Order: structure tokens, then C-alpha cells, then sequence
């Protein structure tokens, strides 16, 4: 409801022990729980902010040079110093220039040059790091509500705010009972590493030692009255034309290298307080304090009627609206699924207790038919229209679709994404455990490769591994290629 | 100067969408192609160094590939 | 985008000093050299590589130092 | 001197006049009126449409945006011809002179 | 270029990755391939600005 | 009933006006004022002067 | 098309080559793609018409 | 033109016919017949071809109705 | 015409341009490429087909070619 | 893991007595007092054994 046809919106049907079941709910989509004889609870993330930065370091990308001095000396009186070298604001280099009678010095050769300049660089951008203690990860839900105003609203739900500070936080949803979410934010994508790279008026997220390595000269970032700049030489030249003298020339601005300097960065809204957005938390749902709306109503005794058609998902789901014309009393919704020339009962109800509020609001209900042709009757009673539906696909397709999308989730989370649905821990721990022993290496080994290498590596060592005469080598060899090949076709998302 | 070394391969990143992901993801080869159609000459040089270096064919194969992604590269 | 295939090697030039001759001279190795220290796995790799492929010795070198070459600049 | 101007290209550009639409999933490609200007950049982008969205049909439809461009502090590069050479050569003679 | 000159390859300067005009100092020019100067953020799969 | 219209295609043509440029050799890509309204059609050869 | 109608398989409906618009009868339709029904013949050297 | 790639395969079966049957079912064969029938030259080349590259009976006989089939289509 | 049968290949060629070169230099080759993107579904025949009858690279290569190419344009 | 203070004490109400304690590698959770309105803290060390 929160959620219908996002493309990465996944159910999970997990029932555990004193029913506690493990999200890891990423930015990117929402999740949806159905579970027995409890409301769907429909789960998305909302904006992730993170407010009073610290500035740290801050860069400059266009300088201004005023103030030109310089000085020189005959060729062999050794080298030229300026009295002004020794401010941190001015930049120095020395170079050999050929002097002469020409150049009133009374011996020939080739003395030292030198020259200074006044450095103020102009638009600096500034990274800003988030420390972990004014996080504002907020968390919306939804129900499964019969409502018309529901199909696909962004703006409906129960806001769980969610700090570090306060880990664990239940929210109450307004007649359902209420949700327990047992998170873990610290745990979280990393943010004591990253860092805010804010300039102009757009934001970015890079690495700690990536933005330590940029190579533009640098400020404290202790919001100075005026800055000392570090390593000023690296943004102006300095041409030597022939050997005959040097000026000094600044290099403009960069903000278009800086923009082509971070590609695989992923970028981040910045206006006023930050709200950086693209996170993902995992998260506990304690769903042990629900109520299904309203559990003792009667089941309906009229027809209903369909005021707009039925249509899939893209993920074997439909959603029928209906309208209840009869004038009686607020009444659950019966339902039956009518398979082909058989009277089973095959699918079930993703609203999980579709009931009708006020006679009229065309509450609709959201299920999924087997994938052969079906029937989908609505109503007691022969007079009970009947949606018919036939879902195009079979099992089988289903099942790698879901192969693909697990891959897919674990390419992105690591190790994080072995826990997404029943918390068991019988067997899914030791699986979590050994890939994350193997990933940190993996990831450990590879960063820093791109996209297309990443390729050629992974084929290099596939092609190695078909020509070798030993089980232990080319079954090593084969597996880490063609996982490297798929991870590099996902990779840089 | 700071085009070179771009940020990518590090790992920080998710599901959604970073900056730049076609133009950005095709841009070196792109650029490596580029180069190579401008300069066809070291083309030769690189068969004749794969061909007189490697003793076998793989090799060779590695060799004149991975150079020839080189040198478009390093320029 | 543009700093990519930087304007050098073409032969139209003198003795007159060119443009940022030395810093545009060592900017390309000290960023590969940055950027090796910024990740020394891919040395283990490289030389995995090196040492499962070549069949001699200074192959063995050629496919290490150059492979190591490329990645940071590829990068 | 005397230089042709040949052709220039741009470093800064600025953009204006954002426009888009967008069609049910299986309506196929979604086109603006404005998109033949050559003075206007499209690009074609699959966009997930629904209910929400005010498309009966669930899916991917197409989504297409567009863009004024008129580009600032254009660099020229121009060529100089043969016939406007302006060589010149200063010789000196090794005269006794202070 | 702003105040400072060059000397470029012919072949170079055609294949500078930036979108370029005619030249022929007409009243308004008309860009070729303005869409390499220009991205498009895909923010997840939602809205594209 | 009820149907919605989508992708008109157009089978006939009919070209009213025509307009030309030409510009010496090594003198850049000739361009033509009506290059940049939404009906105009065109592309650049190459001749002899 | 004309008083005649016919069912044609949608993914085939959009690879027949011929110029496509918008379909909203807005009396000015900007046809994309026109070049594929204009040809342009260009003599030997010379004009081009 | 648009007058090729017709969508006689296209799979949306019906019982009653479609625009025109009758032509449509038998254009194409056309087509070739009058090609042949305008030039027979193609004819000892296409028997040549086969001849000299089909090994057996049914590799020669199927190259050359391929060959046969394919240029008149293809004019 | 049906516009099946182009007024090509006559050899009565002269310097002169033809009424149409630019466009049916590629109009039947992208046909024949707009339908081979479009079903995938003959190409597994067609390289069964090549696969099982008697087996010469030369001989395979062929009559996939020729089998893939026939199809489109003759459908 | 280990309680690195002994075992420490309110010795007054008005201002607080502060505990230090070290948690386990792990990503674990620390409770205080007791019942549900406890006061409970997150904490992730980094590291392994
Ligand atoms: C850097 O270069 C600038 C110019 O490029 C220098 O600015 C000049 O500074 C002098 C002394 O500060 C100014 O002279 C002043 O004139 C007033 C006029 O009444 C006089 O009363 C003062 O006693 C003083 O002599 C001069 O006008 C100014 N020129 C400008 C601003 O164009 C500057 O001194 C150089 N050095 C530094 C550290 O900035
Ligand atoms: C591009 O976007 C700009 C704004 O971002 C549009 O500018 C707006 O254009 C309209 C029509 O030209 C202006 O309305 C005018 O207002 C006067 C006031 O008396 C009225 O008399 C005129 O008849 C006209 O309606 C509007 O003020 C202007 N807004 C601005 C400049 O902020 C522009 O139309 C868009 N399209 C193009 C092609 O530029
Ligand atoms: C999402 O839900 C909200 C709340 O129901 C909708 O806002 C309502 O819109 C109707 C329009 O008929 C108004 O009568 C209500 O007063 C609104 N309620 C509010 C503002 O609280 C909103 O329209 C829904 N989203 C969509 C796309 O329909
Ligand atoms: C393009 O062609 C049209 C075709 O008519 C031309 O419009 C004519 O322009 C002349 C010159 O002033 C007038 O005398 C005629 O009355 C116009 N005819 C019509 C039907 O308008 C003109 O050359 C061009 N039109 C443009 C550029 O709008």
C-alpha cells in the first residue's frame, strides 16, 4: 500500500519464535510482511537525516594570485630567497635562469630564480563529517488498510524516528495494536568514514582516506578567519618561457574535474540541515502487541461491484477495488479462489482482512492467483460477481526470478543480506558467518577495480582455471571468476 | 589533475543510483578507444612485442591486450 | 571527462618548455603510486597472476609490473 | 594574423526549461513536442508507474526529459592560414660598442 | 581560451569530448552533442532530474 | 468503445520551403537560421568550391 | 487509416519505420524522426536538391 | 520502406483470414521465380559453391537452395 | 512496385548518384537486424540446425549465416 | 564481556555516578535498569578477537 510496483519490494512470510522476524530494510524499497492471522504490515524507509556537521578539512578549487615578487642572483652566488618566502601564504619554487651582462650581472652562467605569489583560493568546498550521535533515521509504516486513498499514497503512515540514541522504539499504530522495532542504526551503512562533500549547492558521500588523497591544496577546516592553505603549489604553474624568465599562472577554477573526480560516489540532498538519503538499517519487528482491525465483525449477505479494473504487479499480484453498494452494516470481506475447473482453494489474501468502513469507500482487496487460469469469486451468495484473472508465467519462473533478486541483494549488503528473513540461526548463522569470512577478504582483495577490469580479471582467471590439471585449482579458479563476471555486471549500481 | 584516480571500485554504495553510471562506466573505454583510433601505429608495436615475448599463445594474448590497454591509459 | 587522453606524445612541439612540464610529467606515475598505496590487494593479486601464468621469468616480471600498471590508470 | 575562427565548443553550460512526460508501461516510448530543437538534450529513462502515479496499468513506462541549453565562456579554436605569416628576423653585427 | 592561447593536433582538438558550434559567427549557434556535458540523475527508480 | 489515441503515424509528405548555405573550405560547418525550429529537417554534405 | 482498420501486434506497431508523434491532435505535431521519409539526393557534387 | 517486414509470422492466430492471404501466401515465392526466371546467371555460381564446399549430397543440396533462396531476397 | 524487388545490381552504374544510396544501402540489413533483436527464438533453431548436419566449421558457419540471413529477408 | 568497574554505586541521587564497561566485539546491546522503560544502549565495537 505504502508500496505497489517499486521493482525491488519483496514480501517476507516469517512466523519465529515468540514472532520476532529480521528485516534489513534498505533505502532503496520497502518491504512487505505478511504473517498468519496478524495485519500485512507494509514497511518503506524515509529520508535518513543527519544534522550539525563538523567541518573537519576543507578544499579549494579556484585560486587568485596578486603580488608578484621575485629576485635572482649571478650564477654562481648560489640560490635566491624572497624575505617574504616564509608566509604560509605565498607560493615558491626556484629555477635556473641564464644571466649576463645583459642582465647586469657581471658574471656569465646560470643563476637561481625564484618568485612568490598571494594565494586566497575562492568558492572552497568543505567536507563535513557526521558523527553517530545526531543520526535521525525515521522509519514510516503502513497497514493493509480497506482504503480507497491507499493504492499507492507516499504521504500515509506511522512515523518511527529512530536514533542512535534511542535504538529500540515501538510504534503505535492507531486501532492495529502496535509494532516493536528492535533496530540497530550503529551497525548501519558506515558513517564514521564517509564524508560530506558539499560544494556549491550539491552534496556527495566519498571515502576517508579517498578525500585525505585529493590532490587540492587543503585548509584546517577550524573556521578560521582566514585559512593557511596546504600544498598551494599543486594548484597554480609556473611557465618558464625558454630560460629567459617565470610568471606564475593560476589554473582556474575545477568544479568540472571535481564532478568527474567522483563517479561511483553516490550523491546525497543537501538544503539546510542535511537529509541524506540512500541508507540502509536493519531492523527486528516485535509484532507479538497486534490486532487485525476488527476481528468480530460479520461476514457480508450483498453483491459488490467492480468500479475500476484489476491488474497485475509485476511480481503475480492484483489489485481488485471494490464497492459495496449494500446499505448494511460495516462487514468483512468474504473471499474464495476458484482454480481452474476445481473448486480449491489456492493463493491467499496479501489485505489478510479486507473489510469495508462506511458502505462508501470502495475498499480493495490485493491477492495473488496460481499461475495457471483462475477465478477470483468475491461475495456470498450465486450472485456474486467473479473476477477473472489469468496470471501469465509459471513456478519455475518465479523461482529465478527470486534467485535473481536474492543475488542481487547480496551484492549489495554483503554479508549484512544473509539475514533478510526468518531470524533461525540453526543454519543461517553458520552461512552468515562463513561468507562474511570470505567476503571481507573478497572485498578486501578487489577494491579499488572497476568495471571493466573487473571483467577481464574475473574472465583471466575463469580461462585459468579451464587449464588446469588439478580439482583444488580449477574449481577455486572457475568460482571466483564467475562470481567476479557477475559481480562486475552489478557492481557501480 | 584530479580526474585521474576517480572515485569508484571503493566500497560505499547501494541499490540506488550513484552519479554519473553510463557516462561515467563507458568513459575509459571510450577514451582508450578514442586514442587507439587516433594512433594506429602502436597497434604493430604491440604484435611485434607480443609476438617475439610470451612462448605460448594465451600469453601473447594476455600480453598485447593488456599493453595495448596501457599505453591510451598512462598518456 | 576531458582530462583523460591529456594532450601529449602528438609531435608538434620545440625546445621551448611546454605547458606544466613537470608536474604534468609526474602526475600520471605518482597517481598510480598513490592509488597502489591506497589498496595493497591488488599487489597480491597481481602477483597470484604473475606467478600462475608466463612459464619463465621475465614474463613472470613483464605481466606483474605491467598489469600493476594498469588497474590504477584503468581506474 | 587574421585568424578563422573554424569551430568552437564549450566549457560552462546552463540549463532552463525543465519539461517531461511519461506513459503507462506498455504505451512504449513517451516524446515531447520540444524534443526536435537542437537547442534541447533528451534522454530516454524507464520510470516505474502505477496507481499512484494516475496509470492504471502496474510497470515500467518510459520517462523523457528536457533542457534549454546555451553554453558560457565558449572556447574558439581557430586556424591560421599560410598567406598571413608574419616572420621576422633581427640580425646584429658584432660591432665594437659598449 | 579566457586570456591564454594554445597550440593543439587537428585530429586532437576534433576529438575533445565537449560539444562544439559551427563557427560561422552566426547570431546563435547550434550545439552538437550537448548531452555529454549534461547528466541525468536517476534517483532510485522514481523521478529522473 | 472508448478508445485512446497514441503514436499517429504520418504517410505523406509535403516539402513547402527550402532554404540552403554553403561555406568555403576549412571554414568550419555551414549553418542555416531555420536549423533550430521543431518542423525543419536536414543534414550536412560535402561539395567542391 | 482512411475508412479501413486493422489489429497489428503492439511490439511490431513501433519497428515499422516511419515518422511517429505524440497523438494529441494539437494541430501542430512535431514529428520525430522525419528524416526517414524526406530523402535527400545530392548530384554529382555540385548542389544539392 | 515500410512495405518490408510484414508480421506474417507474427503469431496472432485467428480463424477467419487475414488483409490478403491469397497474395501474401504466395508474393514472396514470386518474387524469387521472377528473379530467376529475369536471370539465370546466379544459377552456375550458386552450383559451383556448392559443389566445392558441399561434402555430401545433403550439405551440397541444402547450400544450394540456401544460395538460391538468399541473393533474390536479398536484391 | 511491391517493393520487395529493388532495381539493384544492374551494373549500368555511372558516376552519377542513384536515386537512392544512402538509405538502401542499410535498409534491408537493418531489417534483417531489427528482426533478429527482436525473436531470439529462430536463432536457437538455426544454430541447432547448423550444429547437427554434418559438421565442418566452414561448413557450420555457412549455413548459420545463410540460415539466419534467409528468414528475415524472405519471410 | 566485562564490567571494567567493579560494581558501581548511586551514591546520591542529584548528579550522576558514571559506569565504565567493555562490551564484546560484536554489535551489542546494554541495558541499565530494569523493566520496560530500562534504559538501554546500542553499542558496535570494531574489531576481532
Ligand atoms: C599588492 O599589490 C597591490 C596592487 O597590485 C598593492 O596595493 C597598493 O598598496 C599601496 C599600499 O598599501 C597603496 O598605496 C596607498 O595609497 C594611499 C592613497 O592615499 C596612501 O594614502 C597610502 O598610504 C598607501 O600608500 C596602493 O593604492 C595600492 N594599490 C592598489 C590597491 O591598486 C599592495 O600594496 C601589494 N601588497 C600587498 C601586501 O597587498
Ligand atoms: C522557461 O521558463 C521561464 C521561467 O522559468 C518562462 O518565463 C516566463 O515566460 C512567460 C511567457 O513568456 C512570462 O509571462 C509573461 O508575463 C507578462 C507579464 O505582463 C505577460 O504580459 C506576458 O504576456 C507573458 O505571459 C513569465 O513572466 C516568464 N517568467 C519569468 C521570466 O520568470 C518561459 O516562458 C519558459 N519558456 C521559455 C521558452 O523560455
Ligand atoms: C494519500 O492519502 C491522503 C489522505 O487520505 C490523500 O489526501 C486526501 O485527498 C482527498 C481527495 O479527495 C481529500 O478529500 C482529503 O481531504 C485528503 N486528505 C488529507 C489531505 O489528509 C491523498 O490524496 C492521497 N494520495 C493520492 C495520490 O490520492
Ligand atoms: C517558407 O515558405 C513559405 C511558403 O509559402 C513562404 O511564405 C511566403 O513568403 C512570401 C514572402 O513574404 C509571401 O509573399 C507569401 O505570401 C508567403 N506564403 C505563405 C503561404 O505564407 C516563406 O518563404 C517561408 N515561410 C516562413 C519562413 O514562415
Amino acid at each position: 500500500m505504502r508500496c505497489v510496483g517499486v521493482g525491488n519490494r519483496d514480501f517476507v512470510e516469517g512466523l519465529s519464535g515468540a514472532t520476532w522476524v529480521d528485516v534489513v530494510l534498505e533505502h532503496g524499497g520497502c518491504v512487505t510482511t505478511m504473517a498468519k492471522n496478524k495485519p500485512t504490515l507494509d514497511i518503506e524507509l524515509q529520508k535518513t537525516e543527519a544534522t550539525q556537521l563538523a567541518t573537519l578539512r576543507k578544499l579549494c578549487i579556484e585560486g587568485k594570485i596578486t603580488n608578484i615578487t621575485t629576485d635572482s642572483r649571478c650564477p654562481t652566488q648560489g640560490e635566491a630567497v624572497l624575505p617574504e618566502e616564509q608566509d604560509q601564504n605565498y607560493v615558491c619554487k626556484h629555477t635556473y635562469v641564464d644571466r649576463g651582462w645583459g642582465n647586469g650581472c657581471g658574471l656569465f652562467g646560470k643563476g637561481s630564480l625564484v618568485t612568490c605569489a598571494k594565494f586566497q583560493c575562492l568558492e572552497p568546498i568543505e567536507g563535513k563529517v557526521v558523527q553517530y550521535e545526531n543520526l535521525k533515521y525515521t522509519v514510516i509504516i503502513t497497514v493493509h488498510t480497506g482504503d480507497q486513498h491507499q493504492v499507492g499514497n507516499e504521504t500515509q503512515g506511522v512515523t518511527a524516528e529512530i536514533t542512535p540514541q534511542a535504538s529500540t522504539t515501538e510504534a503505535i499504530l492507531p486501532e492495529y495494536g502496535t509494532l516493536g522495532l528492535e533496530c540497530s542504526p550503529r551497525t548501519g551503512l558506515d558513517f564514521n568514514e564517509m564524508i560530506l562533500l558539499t560544494m556549491k549547492n550539491k552534496a556527495w558521500m566519498v571515502h576517508r582516506q579517498w578525500f585525505f588523497d585529493l590532490p587540492l591544496p587543503w585548509a584546517s577546516g577550524a573556521t578560521t578567519e582566514t585559512p593557511t592553505w596546504n600544498r598551494k603549489e599543486l594548484l597554480v604553474t609556473f611557465k618558464n618561457a625558454h630560460a629567459k624568465k617565470q610568471e606564475v599562472v593560476v589554473l582556474g577554477s575545477q568544479e568540472g574535474a571535481m564532478h568527474t573526480a567522483l563517479t561511483g560516489a553516490t550523491e546525497i540532498q543537501n538544503s539546510g540541515g542535511t537529509s541524506i538519503f540512500a541508507g540502509h538499517l536493519k531492523c527486528r519487528l516485535k509484532m507479538d502487541k497486534l490486532e487485525l482491525k476488527g476481528m468480530s465483525y460479520a461476514m457480508c449477505t450483498n453483491t459488490f461491484v467492480l468500479k475500476k479494473e484489476v491488474s497485475e504487479t509485476q511480481h503475480g499480484t492484483i489489485l481488485i477495488k471494490v464497492e459495496y453498494k449494500g446499505e448494511d452494516a460495516p462487514c468483512k470481506i468474504p473471499f474464495s479462489t476458484e482454480d481452474g475447473q476445481g473448486k480449491a482453494h489456492n493463493g491467499r489474501l496479501i489485505t489478510a482482512n479486507p473489510v469495508v468502513t462506511k458502505k462508501e469507500e470502495p475498499v480493495n482487496i490485493e491477492a495473488e492467483p496460481p499461475f495457471g487460469e483462475s477465478n477470483i469469486v468475491i461475495g456470498i451468495g450465486d450472485n456474486a460477481l467473479k473476477i477473472n484473472w489469468y496470471k501469465k508465467g509459471s513456478s519455475i519462473g518465479k523461482m529465478f526470478e527470486a534467485t535473481a533478486r536474492g543475488a542481487r541483494r547480496m551484492a549489495i549488503l554483503g554479508d549484512t543480506a544473509w539475514d533478510f528473513g526468518s531470524v533461525g540461526g540453526v543454519l543461517n548463522s553458520l552461512g552468515k558467518m562463513v561468507h562474511q569470512i570470505f567476503g571481507s577478504a573478497y572485498t578486501a582483495l578487489f577494491s579499488g577495480v572497476s568495471w571493466v577490469m573487473k571483467i577481464g580479471i574475473g574472465v583471466l582467471l575463469t580461462w585459468i582455471g579451464l587449464n588446469s590439471k588439478n580439482t583444488s585449482m580449477s574449481f577455486s579458479c572457475i568460482a571466483i571468476g564467475i562470481i567476479t563476471l557477475y559481480l562486475g555486471a552489478v557492481v557501480q549500481a | 589533475s584530479v580526474a585521474l584516480a576517480p572515485h569508484v571500485g571503493m566500497g560505499l554504495d547501494t541499490r540506488t543510483q550513484t552519479w554519473m553510471s553510463a557516462e561515467g562506466a563507458w568513459r575509459q573505454v571510450e577514451k582508450v578507444e578514442t586514442w587507439a583510433l587516433r594512433h594506429p601505429g602502436f597497434t604493430i608495436l604491440a604484435l611485434f612485442l607480443a609476438h617475439y615475448i610470451g612462448t605460448s599463445l594465451t600469453q601473447k594474448v594476455v600480453i598485447f591486450i593488456l599493453l595495448m590497454l596501457v599505453t591510451p591509459s598512462m598518456t
